[PDB]
DNA sequence: GACTTGTACTGGAACTCACGTGAACGAATGTTTTTAG
């Protein structure tokens, strides 16, 4: 199978008030995708918006 | 275990889905 | 929307002047212009593709009237790409024993495209340079260049050898070093930039690459690449406001176009094979069944409850399709990127030309991005697709502004699982030692740089700008399976696995803690 | 030594899950050709 680019972000452990386990502790893998995986957006005029 | 469910032993119950509740 | 695109290249002999420990400069463009060839054709792409070769020792073009223009040939007329180009390309196109200027190819490339370019209706025109600039050249016919680019709408694109001790091809390090450039190529370096400054401004600085760069950037379809349809829909945040919108798919993974065809092994043909698909119930007999004998059915538990495609159809959920309604608003700390889902990411945008749709989606980014909020809201792209609640919050660049969607997850698509906690375990507890070990690891493979007194992270490694490998690999096993068809597949390219790999600071500086780290920690299979 | 009965161990297959590849239908949109007013 081809390789990918991925991104491991720690992932620490956080519990609530009721002492359970919401967000284990560990890696998040993250897809970093590829060059050919973008797209090109049409050019449009920026408009600001008045306060 | 506080919070696990009754039917399915192992896994923690989850809330019933409320869906949009303003403020 | 078709396109044409000059290659034009330079064969002189400087360019066959290989330096020891570099690859030269006519095998690195080469490289290119048959990575360029090999996507136009293996894409099915309806481009056309002409070739120029300035330096050849003959004159093969329409302007060599007299002792002007020479050494110039177009090797390829405006024709559609074939396996002839990748063929002469790679095999019966040697380096001349000429020297001749890029400004009069130049020159035969426009007219080249003017000429051509008159019974045919093309969308973009492009031509691309690959060349050395160590060629005496004249000025003398830069200003009517340039005043017949602007009048003719042609894009330039500029391939050096050298960018503006071991060295890679695609290693993301330096392929050039700045020591024995020649006199005559800091000239035609800054020719090359007084052009690119005088067509597309400050912007057409980033347009002259490197031949090594370029492999592993694709920098040079920038130009000739198709935009992606648009999905109109209104935006709604109440019953009676309603804002016109225009999605695009800004992320979308990127597959084979092409199949592959199960051919017979004696014949290559696909008529003499063929697929079917029978139905048989669980006796020894094997009693056959028709399609139409066969009904729909669902599992309940060891219970089968018969259900037929017009009853589910009947009975399936529906809804109205094609809306974008906002449910409503969260801050922005309460939606997780780990929770992100489905396969694609959405750029909304404002109609096409209103500016009351413009205003209305300004102030909603604007007050969304000031009060740090995001649009939890429902997606349908029609009647068919089943509705999914997706997060959608502000993007503000310098030149535009947009909303960025992504679909969020339901109650039944998250998984609960248990994992044992490493903070408070005895056992597995590292030491001071290791995490200082550890440490030296992180300092010693930081693939980011600090830049000099600006607070501007510069990134070694964008992973980001890679092409993807695998389409690299096929069309080249594809090209050498047509021009070698009694051989075996090649292995994988060189630059390839540069462009894969980090930079080799990187690995020389983490040479030293990576070792700490293996005495420090002992690990042993199981 | 040959047969029978009972108990314990164990690797392969069935099942499930997840992903990739390819083919088919319909919705929605855009674009081109042809024909009545």
């Amino acid at each position: 199978i081809p390789p990918y680019f991925v991104a491991l972000v720690p992932q620490e452990e956080e519990l609530d008030d009721q002492k359970i386990q919401v967000t284990p502790p560990g890696f998040q893998l993250v897809f970093l995708p590829f060059a050919d995986d973008k797209r090109k957006m049409p050019f449009t005029e920026k408009i600001m918006a008045t306060p | 275990c506080p919070g696990e469910s009754l039917i399915n032993p192992g896994f923690k119950s989850k809330k019933p889905a409320g869906g949009v509740d303003f403020d | 929307n078709k396109a044409a695109v000059v290659l034009c290249m330079d064969v002189g002999f400087t360019m066959s002047n290989s330096i020891p420990g570099i690859e030269s400069p006519f095998e690195q463009a080469k490289k290119v212009i048959t990575m360029f060839v090999q996507r136009q054709v293996f894409a099915e792409n309806k481009d056309e593709i002409a070739l120029v070769l300035f330096g050849t020792d003959g004159t093969d073009n329409p302007l060599s009237g007299g002792d002007q223009y020479q050494n110039i040939t177009v090797h390829r007329h405006l024709m559609l790409p074939d396996f002839d180009l990748l063929e002469d390309i790679e095999s019966k196109i040697q380096p001349g024993s000429q020297q001749a200027d890029f400004l009069d190819a130049l020159i035969v490339s426009m007219d080249v495209i003017q000429h051509e370019t008159i019974g045919k209706k093309f969308e973009k025109r492009h031509i691309e340079i690959f060349t050395d600039l160590s060629s005496r050249f004249s000025k003398s016919q830069l200003d009517i260049i340039i005043h017949s680019l602007k009048k003719c709408d042609i894009s330039l694109q500029f391939f050096l050898p050298f960018s503006l001790g071991p060295f890679r091809l695609g290693g993301h390090g330096p392929s050039f070093p700045l020591k024995g450039i020649t006199e005559q190529q800091k000239e035609g370096l800054e020719i090359v930039k007084m052009v690119m400054i005088s067509l597309e401004g400050e912007d057409g600085l980033d347009e002259i690459y490197s031949f090594s760069e370029s492999l592993r950037k694709l920098c040079v379809f920038k130009k000739i690449e198709r935009h992606s349809i648009h999905w109109p829909c209104r935006l709604t945040i109440g019953s009676n406001l309603s804002i016109r919108i225009a999605a695009y798919k800004s992320i979308l993974q990127e597959r084979v176009k092409k199949t592959w065809t199960v051919v017979d092994a004696k014949t290559l043909k696909k008529e003499d094979i063929q697929k079917e698909t029978v139905y048989c119930l669980n006796d020894d007999d094997e009693t056959e069944v028709l399609k139409e004998d066969i009904i729909q059915g669902f599992r309940y538990g060891s219970d089968i409850v018969p259900f037929s495609k017009v009853d589910e159809e009947q009975m399936k959920y529906k809804s109205e399709g094609k809306c974008f309604s906002v449910l409503g608003f969260c801050k922005s700390s309460q939606v997780q990127r780990r929770f992100f889902m489905g396969n694609q990411v959405l750029k909304v945008f404002a109609a096409r030309d209103d500016e009351a749709a413009a205003v209305a989606l300004s102030s909603l980014i604007h007050a969304l991005d000031d009060l740090d909020m995001v649009a939890i809201v429902r997606y349908a792209y029609d009647k068919r697709a089943n509705p999914q609640v997706g997060v959608a919050f502000p993007h503000i660049k310098h030149n535009y502004e947009c909303l960025v969607y992504v679909q969020l997850p339901f109650m039944e698509d998250l998984r609960q699982y248990m994992f044992s906690s490493l903070k408070n375990s005895k056992k597995y507890a590292p030491t001071e030692a290791q995490l200082n070990a550890v440490d030296a690891l992180i300092d010693s493979m930081s693939l980011a740089k600090k830049d000099e007194k600006t607070d501007t992270l510069e990134d070694l490694f964008p992973t980001t700008k890679i092409p993807n490998p695998r389409f690299q690999r096929l069309f080249q096993c594809l090209l050498h399976r047509a021009l070698h068809p009694r051989e075996p597949l090649p292995p994988i390219q060189q630059h390839i696995w540069n462009m894969l790999n980090p930079p080799a600071e990187v690995t020389t500086k983490s040479q030293i803690p990576l070792s700490k780290i293996k005495t420090l920690f002992p690990l042993i299979e199981a």
